[PDB]
């Protein structure tokens, strides 16, 4: 048997959080602010991909060419087999070559 | 006495200009407190659903970062052993626990690392995704301009007492200049207001818009932002960045 | 089982006119009326007014 | 001090001297004559256009909206425009006003 | 498939052609919500052809309920005692035209 024998809790949204409310503000900034600022610099997250989008292969490849130097060792190692992994995926297998 | 704005812009030779009322916010029945023009260009132009549906879905979707992750046949631990050798056995052939028709295995084609979904609409387009919901504002009766924001006491019920009796909506937009004009009456009585959002008009965007049922400019606010979207038209290839002097730019 | 009068949808005045229609036939409305009550259903009646003291 | 004046309806009916009260307001406004088409004059200058309007709007409790405000070049049109009359009556309120048959019947859970 | 499903012989209710002809609907009860997009159709269908299909049979009694629901439904129940619920969520006034005629 798979289904659950009750209804879940029910899940409220706030619609008009602070979040939501005001979502995409400051958006449009270059257009509309003399381009002093690229909304490109309004994105917050890993120093590998800020403005950046990226395959795969390519991800790996920039994050061990910007934060590869101060990664914990394992991570490091899996970095590396996962690189090489992945070359050899996009390199050798596949349809259409 | 009636205050009457005009278009300083160069309206082309037809496309006469639209019009709209200007009201205010001191009193509580001052409505029609002068007249405006606006530019037909940016507040007249076509429907454009394509763009903005282009503008809003690249609103939602430029700034994401998914950071959702797995963990690969590789990055399981343990797993390095053959279990029960290739031949003997009655058994599956396996080279690996931790393989992903294990239970406890790694994914085959799961999420893989922080992944970003960055991509660039043309400014153009981006621009025109404005005039467009402008334009949709408008057209819809949901565009409201005054001369300015400013309250005589300064409290929310007021605000949403006005709202309710000019009948504009459940959600309003009011849209002001530089973000340290803003007088500290309409300042102390939006920031408890939820459905009620003040923003400078350098924070003007198509998500807010549309997410708010109307939009309440200023006269400054109108000329701003007639001025920042024509410019988009009649403007040369860039041939370096904007932030760079550009003699007649500012 | 329960009575169809006693479940949501349900309006009176409008079944005794469409099932007057539904025959094709012009019946007084009253006499309609008078032809579905039942002398059981008044004494039914009466005896609730009488046991619950309302007039 | 100056809290909740009651909501105004956005029902509208034309009066009967409307012609009359355009002419009158009209000549107010402008100061100019009537010779030959009163309902032939134009509204480009802002000002006096507002002043017409403004005044057409206190009195009769009709505003004309932003979308129908670009559109009035002449006179006429606002005259065209002010007899549309519109009701404020629910959808449902209209439902229940027009000729129901007797065999179909509304209830509402709002 | 015949022999996983019930069976019956052709029949009338109560000799329905051999006198009168009479119609076998009796009622017609409509959910229909006020906003939500799939009671459209529904939506569209009691501002314009209700009333005239009321008109056109008066031995049918048609109630309109206009309740918040997320499913739009349409409840016909038969002269002998037959029940029979359709749901009318996000068809078209078309459909729904179809559906009650042939219901
Ligand atoms: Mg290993
Ligand atoms: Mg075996
Ligand atoms: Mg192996
Ligand atoms: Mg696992």
């Amino acid at each position: 048997i798979g289904i659950r024998l009750t209804l879940p809790p029910p899940k409220v949204v706030d619609r008009w959080n602070e979040k939501r409310a005001m979502f995409g503000v400051y958006d449009n900034i270059g257009i509309l602010g003399n381009f002093e600022k690229h909304p490109k610099e309004l994105i917050r997250g890993p120093i590998w991909l800020r403005g950046w989008k990226g395959n795969e292969l390519q991800r790996c490849i920039r994050k061990r060419k910007m934060v590869g130097s101060r990664m914990f060792a394992d991570d490091l190692h899996n970095l590396n087999k996962r690189i090489r992994y992945l070359y050899k995926h996009f390199n050798r297998h596949g349809k259409f070559r | 006495e009636p205050v009457l704005r005009k278009v300083e812009l160069p309206v082309p030779t037809h496309r006469r200009p639209v019009q709209a009322w200007v009201e205010s916010l001191r009193g509580f029945e001052q409505e029609r407190v002068g007249l405006a023009d606006l530019h037909p260009d940016v507040f007249a132009t076509a429907p454009r659903l394509d763009i903005l549906h282009q503008v809003a879905m690249w609103q939602k979707n430029f700034k994401r970062i998914s950071y959702a992750k797995t963990k690969t046949r590789a990055e399981v631990r343990g797993g390095g052993r053959k279990p029960w050798p290739q031949k003997g056995t009655g058994r599956a052939r396996h080279g690996s626990i931790r393989s992903p028709l294990w239970r406890g295995g790694g994914v085959a084609h799961g999420p893989r690392g922080p992944t970003s979904y960055y991509y660039m609409l043309p400014m153009k387009v981006r621009a025109l995704g404005l005039k467009v919901a402008l334009t949709v504002k408008l057209a819809q009766d949901d565009l409201h301009i005054m001369d300015s924001l400013e309250l005589p006491t300064g409290d929310p019920q007021y605000l949403t007492e006005l709202a309710h009796y000019r009948r504009w909506g459940d959600s309003v937009l009011l849209v002001d200049l530089t973000h340290e004009e803003m007088p500290q009456s309409i300042v102390e009585a939006t920031s408890r207001l939820k459905t009620f959002n003040l923003i400078p008009a350098v924070g003007l965007n198509v998500h807010s818009m549309l997410k708010h049922q109307t939009l309440v400019l200023t006269l400054p606010t109108v000329a701003f932002l007639e001025d920042k979207l024509l410019w988009q038209d009649s403007r040369y290839r860039p041939l370096y960045p904007f932030s760079l002097p550009y003699s007649d730019f500012p | 089982p329960v009575r169809r009068s006693e479940k949501p949808n349900w309006d009176y005045h409008a079944e005794i006119q469409a099932f007057g229609h539904r025959l094709q036939e012009n019946f007084s409305l009253d006499l309609l009326k008078t032809a579905f009550v039942n002398s059981c259903y008044i004494k039914s009646e009466e005896a609730k007014r009488q046991q619950l003291g309302i007039e | 001090i100056l809290v909740c004046p009651p909501l105004r309806s956005r029902a509208y009916t034309p009066p009967e001297d409307l012609q009359s009260r355009l002419e009158s307001y009209v000549k107010e406004v402008f100061g100019s004559s009537l010779p030959s088409n009163w309902q032939d004059i134009s509204l480009e200058d802002s000002r006096l256009k507002f002043n017409l309007l403004a005044h057409l709007a206190d009195d009769l409790g009709h505003v004309v909206p932003n979308s129908r405000l670009h559109q009035m070049c002449r006179v006429r049109d606002v005259l065209d425009f002010y007899n549309v009359p519109i009701q404020d009556r629910s959808k449902f309120d209209e439902l229940s006003a027009s000729n129901l048959p007797p065999n179909l019947k509304i209830t509402w859970s709002y | 498939t015949a022999r996983g499903t019930p069976s019956r012989f052709l029949a009338s209710v109560l000799h329905n052609g051999l006198g009168r002809y009479v119609q076998q609907l009796q009622r017609l009860s409509f959910s229909v919500s006020r906003d939500g997009a799939s009671s459209r159709g529904a939506r569209e269908f009691v501002e314009r052809e209700v009333i005239d299909f009321a008109r056109r049979n008066p031995g049918v009694v048609i109630y309109v309920n206009s309740r918040p629901c997320c499913v739009p439904r349409v409840v016909a129940e038969y002269l002998n005692g037959a029940v029979r619920e359709e749901s009318i969520h996000c068809k078209s006034v078309e459909e729904i035209s179809t559906l009650v005629q042939k219901l």
